[PDB]
RNA sequence: CCCCCCC
RNA sequence: CCCCCCC
RNA sequence: CCCCCCC
């Protein structure tokens, strides 16, 4: 789920 | 009968020779550089924050990302105009968003990564992945305000503040520049260091020094960014900090002129020495040249303009020695490496300056 | 012979550098904010009292 | 570049400056155009520094006369020197006229 | 709002007060050596308006 | 870096 | 004739 | 050649 972070 | 007609004015003539030219130099005809349009400003700011909150293996192109943010702030075509007016024929290549691939974002669309000419996609992808992994580890460990995220609006200004600290020491040496940048950024950028406790100042500063050395026109772009930031009506605390450091960079490469003004203001009696009196005419000519050039004279050595060197006081050994002596007497000289021609004048001026500073007087 | 030509005026030069710029900084390109038209003044004043 | 042969390159440049006098003018225009650029490299700043060091070439007597006046040499007050200072002032005025 | 005016620049106001207070320690040689740049800052204020 | 009081 | 040093 | 400190 690394690319689904809010950032 | 009188020695009044014996006068030369060579420095004014050399300046008139240099400035009054009808031919422009053409350099970097076949080179290219990258800019980022203002529309991608958000997408650069986020990336500008990704270099800060994670430990990265390599920091080759952090300075290029800072310059990209400068391009977004000014505008791509305005940056073309800046580079063209700097005397360079470098051709801009335009930053482009590209889909990473099958990877999906939280909004449901394809994950769009930035494409900057001269910066390989491997470095950008690695920075993105490392920053994401650091964020995931932090969220797993503890469960992150807004000002500790890469998307904070002031992260590009923090990167550019490290860049401005390295800019202040562009007339110095690379090791001294790095050391001063680290020492000053531990204090100047202390709040940002608390927000981002793992931004590696030495490598970002090294990247900025490398960029300023390879691409001289980026010095002009940086100066124009500082000028455009100082003319804005409002701004953030980070931007005020950037303009403060930028103005601290101003008279770089000409500290001897400032120390001469100080020595005059210190009323050093050794300025009355006959050796010093024999040379003060050319010193006044150098200061008159500064007045002629005007406000842009201070940026001569920062821009690395070839015209810099007319402002040099290196043909006034008596004046330079007395000025360095007065600087040493007040303790201002520090670790200045400027050579001392006459040791007797230096020692006498140092003794008088220590006498004046140690003593007190009322006028 | 006289120390009259030793003068710098750096602060005036820094101000001239900052003010005399032909490029404007662009910030907050993608952000939005809210305003209220004058017709709703009453309807804001009441809420301002609440 | 530890094997660039300075003497022969310098000899070639002296030969070029002697045979083709107009190349002196071209060199001077290059120096003028380099000194007017906004930015440049360390090599270009070095070139303009040497070029400006070449400036008053062939007229070191005028510079040494200015130095002697600034040195307050009392022998400038000699009657033989006083009898000729008018033409010296005329030469310096000619320098001011040429610019 | 007018009380908010000179915010962030109380040192300039206190310098004007110190001059109006006729502080003799302004005549100190250390202070005299720096008054030129102080006058330049006040001139900058006059320039900005 | 700057700023920092009171009304 | 002029020029001639050093940086 | 120039530059070189500190903030």
């Amino acid at each position: 789920d690394i690319y689904q972070l809010i950032m | 009968m009188s020695l009044q007609g014996i006068h030369l004015s060579d420095l004014s003539y050399k300046h008139a020779i240099l400035k009054e030219s009808q031919y422009t130099i053409k350099r970097d005809v076949g080179t290219t550089t990258a800019v980022t349009p203002s529309s991608l400003q958000q997408e650069i700011t986020l990336l500008c924050g990704e270099i800060l909150y994670a430990k990265h293996a390599d920091y080759k192109y952090a300075a290029e990302i800072g310059i990209q943010y400068i391009s977004t702030a000014l505008g791509s075509e305005r940056v073309q105009q800046i580079l063209r007016n700097s005397g360079s024929e470098v051709q801009v290549v335009l930053t482009r968003t590209y889909s990473l691939g099958k990877i999906k974002n939280n909004k449901g669309e394809d994950l769009q990564m930035l494409d900057i000419h001269g910066v390989e996609k491997s470095w950008v992808e690695e920075i993105d992945k490392e920053a994401r992994k650091t964020m995931a580890t932090l969220l797993k460990e503890s469960s992150i305000p807004q000002n500790q995220r890469p998307s904070a609006p002031d992260t590009p200004i923090i990167l550019l503040c490290v860049g401005a600290l390295i800019f202040t020491k562009l007339a110095s040496t690379i090791e001294v520049g790095l050391e001063t940048t680290v020492r000053r950024a531990n204090r100047v950028l202390s709040d940002a260091l608390k927000r981002y406790p793992r931004m590696d100042i030495p490598k970002i500063a090294r990247s900025f020094y490398d960029l300023f050395e390879q691409k001289v026109y980026h010095r002009s772009l940086f100066i124009e960014y500082g000028k455009a930031l100082g003319s804005s009506s409002t701004g953030s605390k980070a931007e005020s900090l950037f303009v403060n450091i930028f103005m601290q960079a101003y008279g770089a490469g000409q500290t001897m002129l400032r120390w001469g003004v100080i020595a005059r203001s210190s009323n050093n009696i050794m300025l009355g020495h006959v050796s010093v009196q024999a040379e003060l005419k050319q010193v006044t000519e150098v200061y008159d040249l500064v007045r002629e050039m005007g406000p842009e004279s201070g940026l001569l050595h920062l821009r690395q303009s070839p015209k810099a060197g007319l402002l040099s006081l290196a043909n006034c050994p008596n004046f330079a020695s007395v000025v360095l002596g007065n600087a040493s007497g007040l303790g201002i000289i520090g670790m200045y490496r400027g050579r001392v021609p006459n040791t007797e004048l230096f020692s006498a001026a140092e003794s008088y300056a220590k006498s004046l500073k140690e003593s007190n007087k009322i006028n």
